[PDB]
């Protein structure tokens, strides 16, 4: 790697000026140790006050690891960096990545440190190691090579990455590989018996052609990822409250599915009855419930993924460690629905459960469409921004907004 | 001649598409011209400036001012036009250390690097823009033109380039002497340590022997201050710290200049004086823009002002930080969205205090405010001390457990313990999960005409109980809340309520205990008196019995 790739920003856009948020002493000392080694390795260099740009940085610990990792929030820089069509006009996402059985996620982010960065773009990667209590000025750095978490890093290295993957693509033709940011998604249709040895075949294969976190592979199983269709209760005795929640659920589902009727189910609530009173189902109302039950068995008609529009992810807290979510581009047109349960390491911490849920949904969104959705988080802004970095474990960061009004749709996704 | 290490210049460029300033020189008096030529003659022989020819097209107006008793003129180059055209820089002097995070440092020596401020050179490719012309006597000879060779006083990039150049020089000294701390601010260096003074001065002389390698004459500060240092509005003593004397005046006609006076002083005093309020004084700050009108004082603001005066009688001092002890923060509720906290390591001696103001909204509760106060103190503690402190909160563990498990949002509070300090934060009401057996079921609804604002609200129950109330000057959303209040008012201790108002559900599901709407507050007061309340929602206009009967009675 000698020649640099001329990287530019979008027309009429200056570099990022994002303020560094406060960091604990353990994270500051960890970043100083990391950046000192990266400075000796030529990956980063000190900068002067003529560089006014900045990008936030913080330290995390990878899943099942005991060493701190330097994570950069390049969200503002990535949206200011130009679209990378310098080689390909746009790679359609591999649809076979979500139909495989066992998908392994590696971290080829360290391989980006072998390719230098355009000297005219290094000033835009500036970051600051903050000091405690403003005792000293923050330690200022900039990247000399391709940094992890930057949009242009996999695009620039895409020319050199394919040359390393060709001897293995020739070996196995029916294996799907996909790269997104600092992660390479490797999926195969064979069982886990040889999957560990097949991924191990790819571990040292990358090192000999050019790594702290390249020894672990996050395993996925998208062939068994369950979906959550609309389900109606099957009861032998229905109270007034049960029928009220039923029609309320069918009225909500009527906006998604055509032909849903609640007329015969309303004629049973005739009169002012107590909520706990059992109402016997008439055969005319049982037919309407059976008709609506068969309508919900079919998928939603007229749904489609548009690569031009953004993806939206809503999350509802259901309690007892259960979180439901929906991904869509248009309202009432869900592209994928799901439900998690038993968040490991977080039984009394909703924030850690929600944080891990955001990571899992974004991971699923990478396999299906190849991009990240904008989250609608059921949490106050001040609480989320204070603690989400403490439980974050991925190299990428999506966008999110906050929901302050309790949604009524929570009762139906439960 | 002893060789000196050159200070590396910082490459400075103008803003893209912009050129240097070309401002005409002001016609000055004969007495000012003679003074400016005499000082620029001295500045030129010291290497600070240098003469140029007529090739430089840029110019910056130079002035001459004089003090009160000092019968000496002084130049003042107005780089206002150049600062508009100079690139933006990275300011490393935005934040200021808080004394509560500074540890004990007995030995202290403050140096003056004033002569080093004008020794840092300027980028040579940029010196042509700092052109200024001294007018000649009677405008009969060409004006003498100079350009700055060093960082000029008043330029945009001068403070940031100086501190960056000073930090770069102090890095090897501050690394090989870990028992020495050095704080940079303006042309002053604050050096402290915990060693005995015998070792301190020797390391001070070592610092003087380190800065002279770049040719920086740094002696002791003239007229060294007394023990109580006056540093950024603080009084810094060896074992304690406090704020400079801040006392509020006794007036009877307060205007808008006194508006930023009381709030400015009380907020700056809340960091060490506990129990300080300012909300009743700040509620008079809604829409006043000018700085001359008078505002009458409400007795709620006068009582709040008098409460803080009693706290500002005797001065309160704070202790310095000790990393070997734990960090503890206790919070107390003061009333109407007012919260105060104390941060300490050993009891009865606080590192600092503070207050949190309720985020203004339509509906709120004490658990949200306490949660928001915890996140505020958490972020502040990471700034000053770099760690989250253990909290002492006036809320039961069972109360918090019931709150976060049933709250629709995700919420979290770091490690905390309950402290019995009234008033305590408590859940005033909890809605039921399932319908109540044996409780009367109230089917409520409301409606209002959008033109005449005439509305109705009421309920129908399974026991035959009914009510419809005509309303004047109301809305659809207001009649829906009115019907809820009527059902709670006319029901027993246990009640099931059936409504179709999504607006009313969103308010009640937010679990507020206080609101700016009097009608919602009446509903909350009704919910507290109850034993069990189940609120159920149904879609409107869907033939639901009890819901459509009460719908036609309010729709007129
Ligand atoms: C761990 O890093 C640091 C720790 C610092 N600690 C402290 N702690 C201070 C030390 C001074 N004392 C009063 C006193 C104490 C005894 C005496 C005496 N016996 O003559 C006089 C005054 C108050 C407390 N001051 C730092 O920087 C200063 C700041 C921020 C302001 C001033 C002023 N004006 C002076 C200094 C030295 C620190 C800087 C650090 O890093 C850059
Ligand atoms: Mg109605």
């Amino acid at each position: 790697p000698i020649e640099t790739v001329p990287v530019k920003l979008k027309p009429g856009m200056d570099g990022p000026k994002v303020k560094q948020w406060p960091l604990t002493e353990e994270k500051i000392k960890a970043l100083v140790e990391i950046c000192t080694e990266m400075e000796k390795e030529g990956k980063i260099s000190k900068i002067g006050p003529e560089n006014p740009y900045n990008t936030p940085v913080f330290a995390i610990k990878k899943k099942d690891s005991t060493k701190w990792r330097k994570l950069v929030d390049f969200r503002e820089l990535n949206k200011r960096t130009q679209d990378f069509w310098e080689v390909q006009l746009g790679i359609p996402h591999p649809a076979g990545l979500k139909k495989k059985k066992s998908v392994t996620v590696l971290d080829v982010g360290d391989a980006y440190f072998s390719v230098p960065l355009d000297e005219d773009f290094r000033k835009y990667t500036a970051f600051t190691i903050p000091s405690i209590n403003n005792e000293t000025p923050g330690i200022r750095y900039q990247y000399n090579v391709l940094p992890q978490g930057w949009k242009g890093s996999p695009a620039i290295f895409q020319s050199s990455m394919t040359k390393i993957l060709e001897p293995f693509k020739k070996q196995n033709p029916d294996i799907v590989i996909y790269q997104y940011m600092d992660d390479l998604y490797v999926g195969s249709d064979l069982e886990i018996g040889q999957h560990r040895t097949k991924i191990e075949e790819l571990r040292q294969h990358l090192l000999r052609w050019g790594p702290p976190f390249l020894w672990m592979g996050y395993e996925l199983h998208p062939d068994k990822w369950t979906v959550q269709p609309i389900v109606l209760p099957e009861k032998d005795s229905w109270t007034v409250n049960d029928i009220q929640k039923l029609v309320g659920k069918l009225n909500w589902a009527s906006q998604i599915y055509p032909g849903i009727k609640v007329r015969q189910l309303s004629k049973l609530l005739r009169g002012t009855k107590a909520l706990t009173e059992v109402i016997p189902l008439t055969e005319e109302a049982e037919l309407e419930l059976a008709e609506n039950r068969e309508i919900l068995k079919e998928p939603v008609h007229g749904v489609y993924y548009d690569p031009s529009k953004d993806l939206i992810a809503e999350i509802q807290k259901q309690g007892q460690g259960q979180w439901t979510y929906q991904i869509y581009q248009e309202p009432f047109k869900n592209l994928k629905t799901g439900k998690y349960a038993r968040m490991r390491g977080a039984h009394t911490n909703d924030v850690k459960q929600l944080t891990e849920a955001v990571q899992k949904i974004t991971t699923e969104s990478i396999v299906i469409w190849g991009k990240t959705p904008k989250f609608k988080l059921p949490i106050q802004k001040e609480t989320w921004e204070t603690w989400w970095t403490e439980y974050w474990q991925a190299t990428w960061i999506p966008e999110w907004e906050f929901v302050n009004t309790p949604p009524l749709v929570k009762l139906w996704y439960q | 001649m002893v060789p000196i290490s050159p200070i590396e210049t910082v490459p400075v460029k103008l803003k893209p598409g912009m050129d240097g300033p070309k401002v005409k020189q002001w016609p000055l008096t004969e007495e000012k011209i003679k003074a400016l030529v005499e000082i620029c003659t001295e500045m030129e022989k010291e290497g600070k400036i240098s003469k140029i020819g007529p090739e430089n097209p840029y110019n910056t107006p130079v002035f001459a001012i004089k003090k009160k008793d000092s019968t000496k003129w002084r130049k003042l180059v107005d780089f206002r036009e150049l600062n508009k055209r100079t690139q933006d820089f990275w300011e490393v002097q935005l934040g200021i250390p808080h004394p509560a995070g500074l540890p004990k440092n007995k030995s202290v020596t403050i140096l003056d690097v004033g002569d080093a401020y004008f020794s840092v050179p300027l980028d040579e490719d940029f010196r042509k823009y700092t052109a200024f012309t001294i007018p000649s006597i009677n405008n009969e000879t060409p004006g003498i033109r100079y350009q700055y060779n060093v960082l000029p006083q008043g330029w945009k990039g001068s403070p940031a380039i100086f501190q960056s150049s000073m930090t770069k020089i102090l890095e090897p000294f501050a690394a090989q002497n870990p028992d020495i701390v050095i704080y940079q601010y303006m042309d002053d260096l604050y050096v402290g340590s915990d060693l005995e003074i015998g070792q301190h001065r020797t390391k001070i002389e070592e610092l003087r022997q380190h800065l002279l390698r770049w040719g920086l004459t740094t002696p002791d500060k003239k007229h060294q201050k007394e023990p109580p240092f006056l540093w950024m509005g603080y009084e810094l003593h060896p074992d304690k710290w406090t704020v400079q004397p801040i006392v509020l005046p006794e007036k009877d006609s307060w205007t808008v200049n006194d508006i930023q006076k009381l709030v400015g002083k009380l907020n700056w005093a809340s960091q060490i004086y506990p129990g300080i309020k300012v909300r009743q004084l700040s509620k008079l700050l809604r829409g006043t823009k000018a700085l001359t009108e008078v505002i009458p004082l409400t007795e709620e603001a006068e009582l709040e002002l008098a409460e803080n005066r009693e706290i500002l009688k005797e001065p309160v001092h704070g202790v310095y930080y000790d990393p070997s002890k734990d960090l503890i923060a206790e919070i107390q509720k003061q009333g109407q969205g007012q919260w105060t906290y104390q941060i300490y390591q050993e009891p009865f001696k606080n590192l600092k205090t503070g207050k949190y103001a309720r985020m203004r909204g339509a509906h709120t509760n004490d658990v949200k405010q306490l949660t928001e106060a915890v996140q505020k103190i958490t972020t502040e503690s990471i700034v000053i001390w770099g760690k989250t402190p253990k909290f002492k909160l006036p809320i039961q563990k069972e109360t918090w457990e019931t709150w976060w498990t049933e709250y629709w949002q995700a919420t979290w509070i770091p490690e905390w313990e309950f402290v019995n300090t009234p008033p305590l934060v408590k859940l005033w009401y909890q809605l039921e999960k399932e319908p109540i057996v044996g409780a009367e079921t109230f089917y409520v609804d409301g409606a209002a005409n959008r033109e005449t604002k005439l509305g109705k609200a009421g309920y129908v129950t399974n026991k035959g109980r009914q009510k419809v109330v005509p309303l004047t000057n109301t809305t659809n959303q207001k009649t829906e809340l009115q019907a809820i209040y009527l059902a709670l008012q006319d029901s027993g201790l246990e009640v099931n309520i059936v409504t179709d108002s999504q607006y009313a559900l969103g308010i009640i599901q937010a679990q507020p205990d206080k609101s700016e709407s009097e009608l919602v507050n009446q509903i909350i007061e009704q919910l507290i008196k109850k034993e069990k309340v189940y609120l159920a929602w149904v879609p409107a206009h869907k033939g639901i019995g009890g819901n459509e009967q009460v719908d036609k009675l309010v729709s007129a």
